[PDB]
């Protein structure tokens, strides 16, 4: 039932501004926290639970903390539209950024706040009568986002413990770039997010920005059009936990199907009917048209082609108006595909979930409006092409230490980043190794 | 302005529907009223 | 001699819903719980799945168990769902992950003991017992593994009874979960040890059932679990109404086993016809008959032609001649010959019960013991294999506490209850 | 009051976007072509 | 049932644009695409499948593509009157023409958008459930024509395999030309086609001035009138295929029919009664009157003279209100002429089809309204002439290599020069021996 | 004795189609499958072509079976089309492209086995089975080759039973198809062998009769099919009706075919004559025999006095005397005795019904056993051996599979065919 949303950094508030716009809408909340009277219900119901709680008094607030160590953003939520349905104890904000250093936001200046942060999500999780993981927001360039993202994520995997951890990250894009010293920030971020996270999902700007230039007509697309579609993202997935359906889907049956060895757990996401509204009423949208969408590499969300790779699960949600029977038929058709490989290891390669309640759309939106949709997320060995061109980076700036007197001034041992590449090298063999074919049947 | 979704295809609990005014995009599917009971109890369906 | 129910995870619990709606309904009872009914006939039996309650009500002994309660609070929002007693309804407060390991050692001992102290004063107050029913899936993760715990208490406390299962397999074509596999073989494993009968359906046979027979465009999982609610009503009719050739549970096992490994059987039930087909046939013993043993109308993935009937039942409701039936039977036998294991001498048990269900003038339930049933164990059995090899998943059952050789294990067992059934299939008398 | 039109109901999503200065020059906010035009399209008011 | 349509270049657009306004007129489409409201006819017949699917809000929409390297003709369209019937993907435009240069479109400027049009094509392919075949209209005298038309048949050969290929297409005229380079693009372009169709329509400009100048009084046409006569040829090909009928004719029938040998599969077009509105009240138009017609020099579509040859096979289509007795004796009084004449292994010469659905009347047009009409399309060795005077003229022009530096330096070889002159060379000796007639006696 | 009706491809659907009319007009039944006749007489048989379903209605026994739904779409679009049952509507998703090769090897085979099961279905419902009859073209492409591998399998599992087939062949002078030699000279290599009587239609008879018999202005498809079906349905009119001198297939067989191989035979149907000239002449034997034997009157192009009459069978429907039919068919056996073989002593088997069709009051249908049948059949030899020689377009039928030695044997079988029937033709006794 219900989830505690933790958001770090600048990518992780401003995603968290348009998903709980999003999900305000869905339920039906006003920015104040107010539900309208006339938003009545002939039973009483308890959906908006997973995102919201009452005071009793009949306001809504919402299970989120917004972490960051500049002010300027979280001042901008308090000063915003929004400033009645958050706690303002519940919005933390230090004094100055962690100025792209992984370094100084893990030694120096996290360090500091980490203590408020833990006594927030204690103060939540003591409201709960049925928690079930944690959703984390954050980029791993930044750092910032890297460093206190770690240094959390490990002091919650050791308070809480078995609790179920899923993480949504923008990783660096493989060719637009925004910072020099992005590929030493990844790297070591990834170090620290290895051992604590149970599935990482991987977006990238640059994918996004072909999707809204290809699909949809925006020449000029900004920030707030990508954080609308991750949000839109994240409400497919947690609608399994919020409305009545035929095959709900708990987020530990995610962690169960995706994951086959512990160090494998990095996944593709992609949802199909991104359509703007003049080109949505010129076609029909069926199951089956909407199913071979997801599977080309038109329609996904990170910068990877997937016919490079072997994929070892997938796991398909589908919500709004669809029926079991046109799944079967159409997972049944992708698995007659010739383009369309599993490793031989894997023979029931997929997960079904069928949700009855349809997209939401949103009035100052670019999607259109459809009666159903697909959303996927999926593991394949392409990724490890991901890792190797940061690590070729991280190798080039490497070899003449380019910037490291940064890095040790603000407190780091230089061995740190030499272990932090052995594992990314021993990741990449990992990779290597899992998708090699068993045939020594002798 | 929103109202309440219908439940063809099964479920129990009441859903809100956003923005009515907006028309959907994409092919509604055929529905008719043959169920299952129907054909497994109604044999009288003829009174020939 | 009444039966106590059980209805596990989120397929049992569906099942269950609309079996008790069926039920309901042929012996007259409202919402409410009051006797409503039009005929004796449907009075002086009611105790068999009944419990009276104090000023008229009937309650219905079952016990629904599950691990979160979605599920429950759904079926409690049903129509019918206000006749089930409040404490009978069991939940823990965290899900089954899809994961047999955790469904079977970690909450499963945690909720075990308030099953059973149900079962228990729900048995204690009979004042004759028959057999347990209990509706599961064994490809979930709370239905298998905690399913099959619940049937081996249920053994140890009552050995002398009789247990019966209807469960729910793996499609061959395409999974609804990755790990299925795993938890099936773990679920058989402790089926061919405690079971008496085990009931199998595919969900492709009941999607190809719907569209080649009944045409239905767009069918639902409330039609397959009519379907499995209409044979689940129709075993036990012969144990509730008069007729000219009484027929048991008890009965049923003695004539369809021969030997105790042998006990996995497929289903059947026959007026089923498209409503624009409906005007051109009429019911009668040769058409139900012919129909009973087409493929078609068979409720899993595996063709009678591949294999051969060791034995078979029929149970028919109507007012029928038994000359008609008895006949009918031999000429089947003795036109398909090649298809019936020689060393029996008649391998098809009839049985004709005067009660039809209401507006079908006749009906009959086919249960059939086939030997083509060992293609879908070793599909499975390859399927595991694959998986086993690679240690696909394995450290989450591991993490949990089970022991590889648990795995070993339900592999070696499956792997003999194929070689069985193939032994069987191609023995001659010499 | 939203039309059930064809073109009402195309035209209304682009319409509440809150980055329509952001479109100008494109072939977005042409109502009098089809998406994805190849000819000119101004960028000033008087021109438009 | 349904049939898909690719229309590349100038030529095949403006065609285009005439079959799809005939195809609504006869359905009763309007432009916009939306059956008419307040029509209340009730028979809501399935005869448009052929050419439209639906949306499920009731808009029609065609099965077609429309390419072209230049944007001029597709912005015409895109800013036409039928704006709202064609879906936006569908109309695709390059930035370049491939300037009159085969090489140009082949190697150069065609290879980047050829994927879009297969990727079109698998969408459009995959939306269907008995497709049985692909309707292809192009010019082989200009550069996209044959670039584009040569590669995107051998790709569709590849992918699609078995299904049929049916083109209609625009040759150089025998004295009427518009470009100097036509003998070379025409000579390059028909050794693709060689390989690559299934079956060839033959048409010259020069026939259809003709034919429109002696039936019709019009002594100035234009594009528009000869674009109306095509799309009228093809919506009488394709009736077989949409109404009711006493002898149909499914596509399959007749590539059987009209194939003797898998080279020999050009033919020959004609229609009936192409007639003015003046003329039409003066005289009655039986069926052995206009059966007469089809076989008069003074109606084909096609500058040859098959007087100069022999038929092998004919299929004559019948629609409106014919009887087979009059199709019957029609046949045999054709047979019994001395002038026609047919080679000795072909004793069963016909193929017929007999149709009820009448010719439609097209508001802006210029032919009568009739109750009956045939069209014939026949394969006759008279074709011979057409390519020995197209080889004629490229050995005059090839003896000095007379522009042959633009396509080599756009990217070809000058031996395919050669290659395809020696195979059109074969093809000629091809139509020799099949006339060839012979006593078995010995 | 029941009747199972086949109808295969275009042709065959819209006869059938007739047939179906002009029985189910015959015996009183509505459209809507209601009785509604006016005599017992009509309903003491009327389980010979239909069965009974449920609550009064009759269903009509019969298979359809094409390779595009446009004809069973218009067939179901007919007056009487709602009577067909649902399920006997059998139909693919591709042509057989007018090629006879497609038909039998590629779209056949995976249709024909639901095509068999029908027709066993169907089978073994009757209490006594009769032979089955076929309608189809032996000129087209599905026609041809559905139609010989349906009667392939049918001979392989009812071998005892009668197979009938009504067939309708090329005419020399309406070419409507290209390849017709190929798709008749395979046909009629294996009729020859699986059938056991095979009656022939020349579209060119029937135009013939209707212009000059008839004088119709303006003939249409509608009454060539209706001629049909008026043979069709006379030659059983003794199998379900009263009369003075019974007859039956089997019967008919024994006494027309001599040896095994000469069963093609010719048909008539005497009563033809225009509705002005009928109120001055009144039907009588004289006239029906004058009738019978007038070549105007016969359905194929091939003329009687080129050949001679192996055997003859006429059927009389109607109130008469037995005298008047056996001095009829002696005087016309003694008058033209040159054309009758003479090592037969009487070779004409007559028989006697006491009901004719509505509004006539006699009619008889005539069917001949003549050698001139030869002369078609050298035709399409001829034309096939033009064709063959230069391989005019042999290689769609190689492409789908066609060993070129299939050509040479069916060529070589037809050839033998023709010889034998010369050879009975110009045999001599001295
Ligand atoms: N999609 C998306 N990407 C963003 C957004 N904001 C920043 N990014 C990307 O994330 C990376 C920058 O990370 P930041 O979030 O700015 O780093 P930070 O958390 O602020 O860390 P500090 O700079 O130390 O404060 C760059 O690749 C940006 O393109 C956003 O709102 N949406
Ligand atoms: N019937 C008809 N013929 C046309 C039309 N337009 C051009 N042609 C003929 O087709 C040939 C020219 O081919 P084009 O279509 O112009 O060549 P293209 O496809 O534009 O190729 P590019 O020049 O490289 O763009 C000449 O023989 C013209 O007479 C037309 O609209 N109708
Ligand atoms: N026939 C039927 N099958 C179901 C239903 N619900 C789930 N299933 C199937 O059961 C399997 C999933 O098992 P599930 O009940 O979710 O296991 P659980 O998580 O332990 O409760 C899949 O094969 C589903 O297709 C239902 O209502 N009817
Ligand atoms: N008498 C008659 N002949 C027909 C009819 N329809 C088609 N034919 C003839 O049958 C031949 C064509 O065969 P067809 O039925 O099309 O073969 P199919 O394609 O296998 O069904 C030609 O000689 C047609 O003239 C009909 O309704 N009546
Ligand atoms: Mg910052
Ligand atoms: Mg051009």
């Amino acid at each position: 039932r219900e989830a505690i949303c933790i958001h770090i950094g600048q990518a992780g508030c401003q995603v968290g501004n348009a998903c709980w716009e999003l999900f305000c809408l869905e339920h039906g909340i006003q920015p104040d926290g107010a539900m309208p009277s006339d938003k009545t219900i002939g039973v009483e119901d308890d959906a908006f639970n997973t995102f919201f709680s009452e005071t009793g008094a009949g306001k809504h607030v919402p299970r989120a903390v917004f972490l960051d160590l500049e002010p300027t953003v979280v001042d901008e939520v308090r000063t915003g539209t929004y400033r009645q349905l958050f706690h303002p104890e519940q919005l933390i904000s230090g004094k100055e950024d962690a100025a792209n250093n992984y370094a100084r936001g893990h030694y120096t200046i996290g360090k500091e706040i980490v203590d408020l942060c833990l006594d927030r999500i204690r103060k939540l999780a003591d409201n709960c009568t049925g928690l079930q993981g944690f959703l984390v927001y954050h980029a791993v360039g930044g750092g910032t986002g890297s460093g206190l993202g770690a240094l959390l994520l490990e002091r919650l995997s050791v308070d809480y413990g078995k609790k179920s951890k899923l993480g949504y990250t923008v990783y660096p894009s493989p060719q637009v770039s925004t910072a020099v010293v992005e590929p030493y920030n990844s790297v070591l971020s990834t170090h620290s997010l290895l051992e604590h996270t149970d599935v990482a999902a991987m977006l990238d700007n640059e994918a996004i920005y072909d999707l809204t230039r290809r699909n949809l007509d925006i020449e000029r697309p900004t920030y707030t059009n990508l954080n609308r579609l991750i949000g839109q993202v994240v409400s497919s997935l947690t609608a399994s936990l919020r409305f009545d359906g035929a095959l709900n889907v708990d987020l530990t049956e995610f962690q169960t199907n995706l994951v086959p060895y512990p160090r494998i757990h990095f996944v593709l996401t992609s949802y199909a009917p991104v359509i703007s509204a003049e080109k949505a009423y010129h076609e029909q949208l069926s199951v089956s048209e909407i199913s071979n969408a997801v599977f080309e590499p038109a329609s996904m969300m990170t910068k990877c082609d997937p016919r490079h790779g072997k994929y070892m699960a997938c796991c398909l949600m589908y919500r709004g108006d669809v029926v079991p029977k046109d799944v079967n038929a159409a997972v049944a058709t992708i698995k007659t595909k010739r383009t369309i490989q599993f490793v031989d290891w894997s023979p029931t390669g997929f997960k079904c979930g069928i949700n009855y309640q349809p997209p939401t759309v949103v009035p100052g939106g670019d999607l259109a409006k459809v009666q159903r949709a697909v959303c996927m997320i999926a593991n394949s060995t392409a990724i490890a092409e991901v890792f190797a061109r940061i690590d070729h980076k991280f190798d080039l700036m490497y070899s003449k230490r380019a910037f490291v007197h940064w890095y040790v001034g603000e407190g780091m041992e230089e061995g740190e980043f030499s272990e932090a590449r052995e594992d990314l090298a021993a990741l990449e063999k990992d990779y290597e190794e899992v998708g090699a074919e068993s045939a020594d049947m002798d | 302005m929103c109202s309440v979704h219908s439940n063809p295809l099964g479920g129990s609990r009441s859903r809100l529907h956003i923005a009515p005014q907006i028309i959907p995009a994409g092919r509604q599917g055929s529905r008719d009223g043959t169920t299952v009971r129907e054909l497994t109890s109604n044999h009288y369906s003829s009174g020939r | 001699r009444e039966i106590v129910c059980v209805q596990a995870g989120q397929c049992g619990n569906q099942i269950g819903s609309k079996f008790w709606e069926v039920i309901s309904d042929e012996h007259g009872v409202d919402p409410t719980g009051t006797y409503q009914g039009d005929s004796d006939l449907q009075l002086e039996r009611i105790n068999v799945y009944f419990d009276e309650a104090t000023g008229g009500r009937y309650v219905p002994r079952s016990v629904l168990i599950d691990l979160e309660p979605g599920t429950m609070d759904s079926v409690r929002a049903g129509p019918y769902g206000q006749i089930f007693r409040p404490d009978n309804f069991i939940f823990g407060q965290s899900g089954a992950g899809n994961n047999w390991a955790k469904g079977h050692y970690t909450e499963g001992a945690e909720l075990i003991d308030s099953v059973l102290d149900v079962c228990c004063k729900e048995a204690e107050s009979c004042d004759c017992l028959q057999g347990f029913q209990i509706c599961h899936s064994l490809g979930g993760g709370t239905g298998s593994g905690m399913g099959t715990l619940l049937i081996s208490k249920l053994r140890e406390q009552y050995p002398d009874r009789i247990m019966m299962t209807f469960s729910i397999i793996p499609s061959p074509k395409v999974s609804d979960t990755v790990v299925e596999p795993y938890n099936t073989t773990l679920s058989v494993h402790q089926l061919v040890e405690n079971s008496d009968e085990s009931m199998c359906i595919d969900n492709e046979a009941l999607y190809d059932i719907c569209f080649r027979t009944l045409k239905l465009t767009t069918p639902t999982f409330g039609d397959l679990n009519h379907l499995v609610s209409a044979v689940v009503s129709g075993v036990t009719c012969c144990l509730r109404f008069p007729g000219q050739l009484n027929s048991d549970l008890r009965k049923l096992a003695v004539n369809l086993v021969p030997f105790p490994r042998l006990h996995f059987f497929m289903m059947g039930f026959a007026p089923l016809t498209s409503r624009g087909s409906q005007q051109y046939r009429g019911l009668s013993v040769p058409e139900l008959t012919q129909q009973m043993f087409d493929a078609k109308n068979m409720m899993q993935a595996a063709d009678p032609r591949h294999g051969r009937y060791l034995t078979a039942s029929a149970l028919f409701r109507g007012r029928m001649s038994t000359k008609e039936v008895d006949e009918q039977m031999l000429n089947v036998q003795n036109k398909n010959s090649s298809y019936f294991i020689e060393w029996i001498p008649n391998n098809i048990k009839s049985s004709v019960c005067d009660i039809p269900p209401k507006g079908l003038k006749m009906a009959v339930t086919f249960i059939g013991n086939n030997t083509c049933i060992q293609e879908m164990f070793r599909r499975v059995g390859e399927q595991f294999t694959l998986m086993f090899r690679r240690k696909a998943f394995l450290h989450w059952y591991t993490g949990e506490g089970m022991d590889e050789m648990e795995f070993t294990e339900a592999e070696s067992n499956m792997n003999d209850l194929v070689s069985e059934y193939q032994q069987y299939q191609d023995a001659t008398i010499e | 009051p939203v039309s059930p039109a064809l073109a009402v109901q195309q035209r209304l999503i682009t319409d509440m976007s809150s980055s329509m200065p952001l479109f100008a020059g494109t072939a977005k906010v042409q109502k009098y072509a089809i998406p994805r035009y190849a000819g000119h399209v101004p960028s000033f008011p008087r021109n438009v």
